[PDB]
């Protein structure tokens, strides 16, 4: 440690300056623009690993010379956070006791595959892949998602369906792009999409809600959840109990397997 | 010694503008920098107190900070294209049928222009403001440029969309600024070409873009109507449709006279007819009357086309003339591309 | 460039006069070139590619996924039609100058959704060993109008530098649909981008070995300054699949499928009627469903029949059975 | 020599002739005589990308008449002198407009709409050669020419063409590039866009597209398309004399002619108005002819019918049509284009697959 | 015997030198009109290089032939 | 795959020997041939008693080459070549002034000289591997008053010249071979201009592709390097530079050679989820090679690229050559020769070789005869 | 002022969301603290998903 600390404190600040990278050269170099508005073609010391730092990192630049000191893989925006988990959902399996015949559609597809492999490896062909609940009102469906991600223990994302609907436009679809890029970053991945029956009966001004905004969001997330992405493992549950507020590449299987109705 | 003098220049170093912003003693001043930010600073003795005034430009010192000199008014980059303006100047009567509305225009800025004092008499508020409005191509901008060039008083004048800057409140200053030289200026002429997205209403349903709108509109309503009310300055508004524009901006007692200027009548098509015929040569004609006012549609700037027009009959024909053989195939043409889309407009 | 110093501006906003320093040529330094120039005193250190605005669309470039072309959304001439328009003129110019014909560019890929339009060009992607760029049409609009005119204008060069490249236009539905003006909406401002997207297809110059896909789940609506046949030439509509073409699917599906012998591929595709061969994709994984709970490390015809059974209810429960989502 | 910041010339002001006892001052100064005290001579006031503006006495070896006052001109970044005069600035966007050694195809690449190609050569080529037989007439010279008709007629080749074959100057631009987030920064492309084009008239702005600025709409409650138009007010500000519009020209191509404004409607503006036809029965030969000049084709056929079994085409789908040909032709497996190939391509590839649906029709 | 050098940007220029002259005269000819040393001069024909103390006719070089300029580098 | 292959060390100042030598050695026909040298290889004889030398060169890469096959070893030692190639030439004697040791230069000359070498030694059987015969036409522009047709003109070894029109090596290659040839001897006048083409007529049966990677400025009388991307395709097809009668025949035995190549690209992969299916695919492949094939010949227009030398840093008098060669029976899989740091490298990182910033591009490229 | 014949409120769409969370928070650290108290004019111009 402290013969390594001794050439590590050598180029390194003082001042270190984030940066954010806009684009890699490959000959140990990069563009970055910085928060303070000048741009620098920085270097790289070539003990960070050279490329295995992609645009939209924020990058740690010496308070001289300009060389990639290092590179900071996370840095919490507060738009991530509306996503994230800050509380734990400890009503799990049992609490939501009865439909004992409709958790065998969301716990030999949407738990059980991640726990195991080991059944799916038997069979071969690639595993579930997601999921759509329906059915009337209070019969536990949105508590049954925050239930089975609570025992997986696999990265819970949960999205509110009337915060994809903002009053901006074209920034909609850009927070629902964020939320498949972070379950792809994250192996083990299940997003729970809480209410997408509250895309088409709810809507803002005219100007920026309205109909184009509802035919944007939904395309992006096809993309998202499969289209042509090739991401992640990414189980999908949604919520709704209108099922013409969705696309007809969507409610074909293939995407989301096995229907559940309560 | 064109090289000598170049050194005396060279070895000087520039200043720095300000305006004095405020007395703090006497000895001291409060400078507001064109740098931005405010700074306190002594002066030289060259510069007298109480020809330092509140809005007044001074150097300062570049490493010193302080008042050597006066310097004059500061002025717009901008302004300075826009006395550079006044080119398309045409004659007293250069829209032809629409001289009536020519001789209503002169009431509100001429007539008070040469003497305010016939006013005195009457007992009114100095006639101040004009809004044009018509069907576009009705030389509500020949227009302006024929009363700038027959008074020959100051003349400015406006890009549509260049005193749109990219900084709120700082496209708001640029216009004050030229109201402020305006008033300078002996008898100024201001005119405001084609507001129609810097007058709109309130919106802000829309993008930051109208909020824009929205400060520079403000700057507008307090030097119109304020402790500055214009009696030799004058204000001329033109715009293509006058509900595009916010009620304060449509509202008289700014705009005392809102003067429409229509599409040229039947035969205020052939007023037109007759002075386009004389800026062309011809073998002789005299024949316009019936032909142009049954192959109507035309606004004023169709008038010219149809000359244009005439002169490429005639280069079919191979003539360097006009001809009413030439002419009267080009009314007919030029009348039928016109019957691509309407101009209907509802005016107040 | 002015002709013998040239004008920057910098990106701390401030012009400035520069000139040439120790490694470049003049023929190196162009017009609306980036340069790195020394930041005490500005002069040109080392030429840059054109313009840091795009830093948006180093999201959009993405490496081509592994699908062997033998896997196919259908066996079908449909795909060799598509190999005859994108493939063959990259490998081998070589027969389409003794034709002496300009390789046909553009393709529409249309037909009704969940065939596996993506799917042929995925294995496409494989196969031609040229770069994809792919494109999402609702990521490129964006609160302020005029940004996203750039963002696409900037993608679109980029390909023409390249040479050997495809531009995937996926979800154009969500700009690259008819234009039709409003009165009152802000339909304008959606509008701008179609029309970018519009005039950088045809350029002043035309395409740079640019092979155009569009990935329409509908060929309804679409505008025609994108479906006219000069952009777009051949299109081939990968329609859904057979009686035959369903057993061809569910043969690479039950292929892939750890499964035991005596299985009719003929009798499966009986029982479906035109439908998606990702209806055929769920047999098999609720057909693995059905082996899970009675503990099996294999799948047989039984549990096809009842995962057919499946997915048929489901789709009288909605909508789009062969819809094209009608009209032609 | 390099580097100096390069900076906008304010004003020109200038304090009077130093030979004065009494300092040289138009705004003079406390104290009986001046010379040096804090008088100084002619004076400019420039505003520079450092956000500031400074007074200087400038150099006298530039004129006050090299000097505008709104000028480009160099001033040294050590310390704030004008230090010369550089040329105006124009964005790079802008500089992008002029030609590449721009390809010309002449008038005789074009076949078919013949009509169309002599009156777009009579609206904007021979003015500008033959202005002198303009002024000596005296008529003056149009201020646009607007190309308008469905897609496939051939307007945006057209253009390219004719401006390359004079070497008028064929600035490039397209109708959504003005359309930028940065407000008062689209509208810069619009001025030097004029700025631009009268150093290099005789000149063609060709903006390829009109509906992108050109709206129907100007009055607009509610959205955002008041940013968008303020390239379109802008457009008409330099359509409006000045003069520099009698050799400097616009040409627009557009699909849809509807969704202009009317202020686009009218004369000063956009003066001639060209409609482009869809191919009759001689012009949809013609064109053809044009595409199978590139390639090897069987000689077995004839142009006419061809020209019988298309009803209502244009040339955009009968470029669909000769290439057509030789991907029948590569898939049967012959280096020639069969004559067969030919009448092929029209039913394979018309712009559509069958006819529709047909139920009780 | 005439011959011609092609320099670095693809422009070929004539040179006028014997049959009987070493490549230090040839390199010193071409050090006039290009302002580059001898040293960093690689003379080409035949993908050979045609080395100093060596006359051009030792590498059978006559008339109505194309040598190719680059230049040298060095280090290690 | 791959074994685990041994570099060469530096002795200090050594890496332009040693960085070179990894990339001859894939070249399949010089491998051998100095692998089964004899004392009974000959000489060619024009005039040059440098031919003895010549044989001593041989010896040390031989054995160079046989450390390197031998893994008893982590270290390949270049010392004996390094006297002789000084003894060879000496130019690499020299002193750097207020610099390091004997001098050190140049992996394109190098190549020059050590196969100057080989194809004295080797035969003249070995000296049209490489060598690149022309159809140069010498013709007036207009009506041609005058014509001479060479084909003395020759390389061994092809020139891109940038002009900065290189985005890709293809086009500067393509007007490289046409230049503008201007007189001085009356002919039809003393200047005056003609159009000359050079079409290959004759391609090797290896292909060495040198960049022009220098400029002199004239404009501060000094040299310097510039780099700039220059994209290299792994596949290279050179149809269009040929003569017609060349390509047609190459050109069609290709397209055969192209399926086998495609039932390879398929097989490959599923059986991984290579020696001998390596034989297998070249008893394949020659039954479709034409029956007029010769030394020098290749049996397509297509070659695939199996080794870089890269050169970083600043302008020229500068450089660290490292090399990248692809592995000989693996065509994704490649070893970077960091003198005797060895590691495993990826397609990607060969990519990025076309230079572009102040650090690692090419400037010579190194191919064989189509595919592997 | 189109935001009431768009969803009945766009602050109720918001509202919907806080409420959503509040389905599960009397367990996740122990008993509710954050109380929601909503409140408007007359409880009759509520969507009666609220
Ligand atoms: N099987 C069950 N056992 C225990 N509690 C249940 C069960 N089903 C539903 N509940 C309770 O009913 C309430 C509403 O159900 P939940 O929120 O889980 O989803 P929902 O069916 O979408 O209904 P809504 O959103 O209208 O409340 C919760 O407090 C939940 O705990
Ligand atoms: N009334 C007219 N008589 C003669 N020429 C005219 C007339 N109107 C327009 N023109 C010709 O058209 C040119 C441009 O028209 P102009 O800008 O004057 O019209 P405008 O009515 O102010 O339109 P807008 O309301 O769109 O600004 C003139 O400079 C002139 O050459
Ligand atoms: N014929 C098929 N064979 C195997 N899987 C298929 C097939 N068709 C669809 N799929 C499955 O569907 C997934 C997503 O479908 P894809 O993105 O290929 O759609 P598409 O045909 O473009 O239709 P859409 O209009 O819904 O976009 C594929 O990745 C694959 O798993
Ligand atoms: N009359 C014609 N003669 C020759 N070829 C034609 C003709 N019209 C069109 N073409 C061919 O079709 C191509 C495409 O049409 P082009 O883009 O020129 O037309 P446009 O009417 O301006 O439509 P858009 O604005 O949608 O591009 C031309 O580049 C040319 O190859
Ligand atoms: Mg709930
Ligand atoms: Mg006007
Ligand atoms: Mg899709
Ligand atoms: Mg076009």
């Amino acid at each position: 440690q402290e013969e390594e600390k001794k050439q590590l404190e050598e180029i390194r600040g003082n001042p270190l300056s984030i940066g954010t990278l806009e684009e890699i050269i490959d000959d140990d170099h990069a563009i970055v623009t910085s928060p303070t508005m000048p741009d620098y073609y920085v270097s790289i010391l070539s003990f960070v690993d050279k490329e295995l730092l992609e645009p939209g990192c924020s990058v740690l630049l010496h308070h001289k010379t300009m060389s990639i000191v290092g590179v900071l893989q996370d840095d919490a925006d507060p738009m991530v956070s509306v996503m994230k988990m800050d509380k734990s959902p400890t009503e799990s399996y049992s609490d939501i006791g009865g439909l004992e015949s409709q958790i065998q559609e969301i716990k030999e597809s949407v738990e059980l595959p991640l726990t195991h492999p080991e059944l799916y490896e038997e069979m071969g062909i690639k595993p579930p892949k997601g999921v759509i609940l329906y059915g009337a009102p209070g019969t536990g469906k949105t508590l049954l998602a925050k239930a089975v991600a609570n025992q997986t223990s696999a990265t819970f994302l949960r999205i509110v369906g009337s915060e994809l609907i903002q009053k901006y436009l074209g920034d909609g679809p850009r927070l629902c792009r964020q939320i498949f890029k972070v379950a792809g970053e994250n192996a083990p991945s299940i997003v729970f999409i809480d209410e997408i029956d509250a895309i088409g009966t709810k809507r803002y001004d005219s100007n920026s809600g309205g109909e184009r905004e509802i035919q944007r969001t939904m395309l992006e997330l096809l993309n998202q959840l499969d289209g042509f992405d090739d991401r992640g493992d990414v189980k999908v549950i949604m919520a709704t109990n209108k099922i013409e507020t969705l696309d007809p590449a969507l409610i074909r299987p293939g995407r989301i397997d096995r229907k559940i109705l309560f | 010694d064109k090289t000598e003098n170049d050194i005396k220049a060279l070895q000087s170093i520039g200043q720095l503008i300000g305006e004095v912003m405020k007395e703090l003693s006497e000895e001291k001043y409060i400078v507001k920098a064109s740098s931005g930010p405010r700074y306190i600073v002594g002066v030289r003795n060259s510069v007298d107190r109480s020809k330092l005034k509140k809005g007044v430009r001074v150097t300062l010192d570049i490493t010193t900070l302080t008042i050597m000199r006066i310097l004059p008014r500061e002025t717009d980059p901008l302004v300075y294209n826009m006395t550079s303006f006044e080119q398309g100047e045409i004659t007293f009567d250069g829209i032809g049928g629409l001289t009536e509305q020519i001789r209503e225009l002169r009431e509100v800025i001429e007539l008070p222009l040469k003497n305010p004092e016939i006013f005195q008499r009457v007992g009114i508020k100095p006639p101040k403001g004009v809004l044009l409005y018509g069907p576009p191509g009705t030389g509500k901008t020949l227009l302006a440029k024929a009363v700038a060039a027959t008074i020959g008083a100051n003349f400015i004048f406006s890009p549509a969309s260049g005193i749109v800057d990219k900084y709120i409140g700082e496209s708001a200053r640029i216009i004050r600024e030229m109201f402020a030289y305006a008033k300078e200026h002996e008898p100024c002429i201001i005119f405001m070409d084609e507001v129609d997205a810097i007058g709109g209403r309130r919106f802000s349903e829309g993008t930051s873009a109208d909020r824009e709108i929205q400060r520079t509109l403000m700057e507008l309503l307090t030097q119109m109507d304020g402790f500055d009310n214009l009696g030799q300055t004058k204000i001329i508004m033109a715009t293509n449709r006058p509900d595009t524009l916010d009620p304060a901006l449509l509202r008289p007692g700014r705009l005392d006279r809102k003067v429409e200027i229509p599409l040229p009548n039947e035969a205020g098509r052939l007023e037109i007819f007759k002075i386009h015929t004389a800026k062309v040569k011809k073998t002789g004609e005299f024949d316009f009357e019936a032909a142009v006012k049954m192959s109507d549609g035309f606004n004023g700037a169709d008038i010219r086309n149809c000359a244009t027009e005439a002169g490429f009959f005639a280069i079919r024909d191979d003539r360097d003339h006009i001809n009413p053989d030439d002419l009267m195939k080009a009314v007919r043409k030029v009348a039928e591309v016109k019957k691509l889309e309407g101009t209907i407009e509802y005016q107040k | 460039i002015i002709k013998g110093k040239y004008v920057i501006n910098l990106k701390q906003i401030a012009k400035f006069v520069v000139g040439l320093g120790e490694r470049v040529r003049p023929k190196d330094i162009e017009e609306g070139m980036r340069v790195g120039v020394d930041r005490s005193k500005y002069n040109i250190e080392l030429p840059l590619p054109p313009r840091i605005d795009p830093s948006v669309t180093m999201m959009t470039v993405e490496e081509k996924p592994d699908v062997t072309y033998s896997d196919v959304g259908g066996c079908k001439d449909q795909i060799e039609k598509l190999r005859e328009v994108v493939e063959l003129p990259l490998l081998s110019p070589e027969r389409f100058a003794t034709l002496g014909i300009d390789p046909p560019k553009g393709i529409l890929l249309y037909g009704p959704p969940g065939t596996g339009k993506t799917l042929c060009a995925r294995a496409v992607a494989n196969r031609t060993d040229a770069t994809f760029i792919r494109v999402i049409g609702s990521e490129l609009v964006q609160k302020y109008v005029g940004e996203g005119a750039r963002m696409v204008r900037e993608l679109f060069e980029m390909a023409r530098t390249k040479k050997a490249c495809i531009i995937f236009f996926d979800e154009i539905d969500a700009v690259g649909g008819a234009r039709f003006d409003d009165g009152a909406g802000g339909d304008n401002e959606v509008q701008r981008t179609m029309l970018e997207l519009i005039t950088q297809l045809d350029g002043f110059d035309p395409r740079g070995n640019i092979k155009v896909m569009f990935a329409t789940n509908r060929p309804n609506t679409l505008d025609p300054a994108l479906l006219r046949p000069g952009r777009i030439d051949r299109k081939v509509e990968f329609s859904l699949p057979d009686l035959e073409g369903r057993a061809n699917i569910f043969r690479i599906h039950s292929k892939s499928m750890s499964v035991e012998r005596g299985i009719r591929w003929e009798l499966i595709s009986r029982l479906c009627p035109n439908s998606t061969g990702a209806e055929l994709r769920s047999v098999c994984t609720e057909a693995g469903m059905f082996a899970i709970r009675a503990r099996r490390k294999v799948a047989t015809e039984k549990d096809f029949l009842k995962a057919v059974d499946k997915v048929i209810s489901g789709y009288k429960k909605f909508s789009s059975t062969s819809r094209y989502m009608q009209y032609n | 020599q390099l580097p100096y910041l390069v900076a906008n010339v304010v004003e020109v002001m200038d304090m009077n002739e130093i030979e004065d006892k009494e300092n040289s001052e138009s705004t003079t100064q406390g104290g009986n005589v001046n010379l040096d005290n804090t008088a100084v001579g002619k004076a400019a006031v420039v505003k520079t990308s450092s956000r500031q503006t400074v007074f200087l006495p400038m150099v006298g070896l530039v004129d006050p008449d090299k000097l505008k006052p709104n000028d480009l001109v160099g001033v040294n970044k050590d310390s704030y002198l004008i230090l010369d005069t550089l040329p105006s600035e124009f964005d790079s966007r802008v500089k992008a407009m002029e030609v590449d050694e721009k390809p010309t195809e002449t008038y005789s690449d074009v076949g078919g709409l013949d009509k169309q190609i002599e009156e777009l050569v009579e609206a904007i080529v021979l003015p500008m050669k033959r202005a002198d037989k303009f002024k000596d007439m005296g008529i003056r010279a149009p201020k646009g020419a607007l190309m308008y008709g469905p897609p496939g007629t051939g307007k945006t080749l057209l253009a390219r063409a004719c401006a390359a074959q004079t070497n008028a100057t064929f600035l490039k631009l397209a109708a959504p590039q003005l359309v930028q987030m940065y407000i008062g920064e689209g509208a810069k492309l619009v001025r030097d866009a004029f700025a631009l084009a009268k150093e290099k008239a005789p000149t063609i702005i060709f903006i390829d597209e009109l509906d992108a600025i050109g709206t129907k709409r100007f009055d607009s409650e509610k959205s955002g398309d008041r940013e968008v138009q303020r390239t379109m007010l802008e457009l008409l500000n330099q359509l409006d004399g000045f003069s520099s519009d009698d050799r400097v020209k616009v040409l627009a191509a557009t699909n849809r002619v509807d969704v202009l404004d009317p202020a686009l409607l009218r004369s000063g503006r956009l003066d001639r108005k060209i409609e482009f036809p869809l191919p009759s029965e001689d012009s949809r030969a013609q064109i053809l002819q044009i595409h199978s000049r590139k390639m090897t084709t069987d000689d077995d056929i004839n142009w006419q019918e061809l020209a019988r079994s298309t009803d209502e085409f244009n040339g955009a789908q009968l470029k669909a049509v000769t290439v057509e040909a030789g991907m029948i032709a590569l898939r049967n497996g012959q280096s020639s284009v069969k004559h067969e190939d030919f009448v092929e391509g029209i039913s394979e590839v018309q712009a559509r697959k069958s006819k529709s649906v047909s139920f009780y029709a | 015997m005439q011959i011609f050098v092609k320099t670095l940007t693809g422009k070929t220029i004539t040179l006028e030198v014997e049959p009987s002259d070493t490549i230090e005269n040839v390199k010193a000819k071409i050090q006039d009109k290009e302002g580059i040393p001898p040293d960093q001069q690689r003379l080409i024909f035949a993908g050979k290089q045609l080395e100093d103390g060596r006359t051009l006719s030792d590498y059978n070089i006559q008339k109505e032939s194309t040598l190719h300029l680059v230049l040298r580098l060095r280090g290690g | 795959f791959a074994q685990l292959p041994v570099g060469f060390k530096n002795m200090g100042n050594t890496c332009y020997l040693n960085a070179t030598l990894q990339a001859l050695y894939r070249v399949n026909d010089l491998r051998d041939m100095i692998l089964n040298y004899n004392p009974s290889q000959g000489v060619s004889n024009s005039g040059a008693q440098d031919e003895e030398i010549h044989k001593q060169i041989v010896i040390e890469m031989k054995r160079c080459f046989e450390n390197l096959q031998n893994k008893s070893f982590k270290s390949v030692l270049p010392i004996v070549l390094l006297n002789t190639l000084r003894k060879c030439y000496p130019q690499f004697a020299e002193r750097d002034s207020q610099g390091g040791f004997y001098k050190q230069q140049d992996a394109e000359e190098l190549f020059t000289q050590l196969f100057h070498s080989m194809s004295i030694v080797f035969g003249d059987k070995f000296s049209e591997d490489f060598r690149i015969q022309f159809k140069t036409t010498i013709k007036d522009t207009a009506n041609d008053n005058d014509i001479t047709v060479k084909e003395n003109e020759s390389d061994s070894k092809l020139q891109c010249h940038i002009s900065g029109t290189t985005n890709f090596m293809r086009n500067g290659l393509l007007e490289g071979l046409n230049e503008k040839i201007e007189k001085r001897s009356d002919l039809t006048g003393a200047n005056s201009i003609y159009s000359v083409e050079k079409k290959i007529s004759r391609l090797p049966k290896f292909l060495t592709v040198q960049y022009v990677r220098f400029f002199w400025k004239r404009s501060t009388n000094k040299k310097s390097k510039i780099l700039r991307k220059v994209v290299f395709p792994f596949q290279l097809d050179v149809a269009d530079m040929l003569t017609p009668e060349y390509a047609a025949e190459k050109v069609k035995v290709r397209d055969e050679l192209r399926k086998v190549e495609k039932e390879k690209n398929e097989k490959e992969r599923e059986i991984k989820r290579n020696e001998s299916e390596k034989d297998q695919w070249l008893e394949e492949y020659k039954k479709h090679f034409p029956p007029n094939l010769e030394k020098g010949e290749n049996p397509s227009c297509v070659y695939n690229l199996i080794g870089v030398i890269t050169h970083q840093g600043a302008n020229s008098e500068s450089g660290h050559y490292q090399a990248f060669i692809r592995d000989e029976l693996d065509e994704n899989k490649w070893y970077k020769f960091n003198d005797d740091k060895v590691s495993v490298v990826e397609k990607e990182k060969i990519e990025s070789l076309a230079g572009g910033g102040e650090s690692d591009s090419a400037l010579i490229l190194m191919y064989k005869g189509f595919g592997l | 002022s189109t935001r009431v014949e768009g969803s009945g409120g766009g602050d109720s769409e918001v509202q919907r969301t806080m409420l959503e969370l509040l389905n599960q928070l009397d367990g996740f650290e122990t008993s509710k603290n954050i109380k929601i108290i909503m409140a408007t004019n007359r409880l009759d111009i509520l969507d009666p998903a609220l």
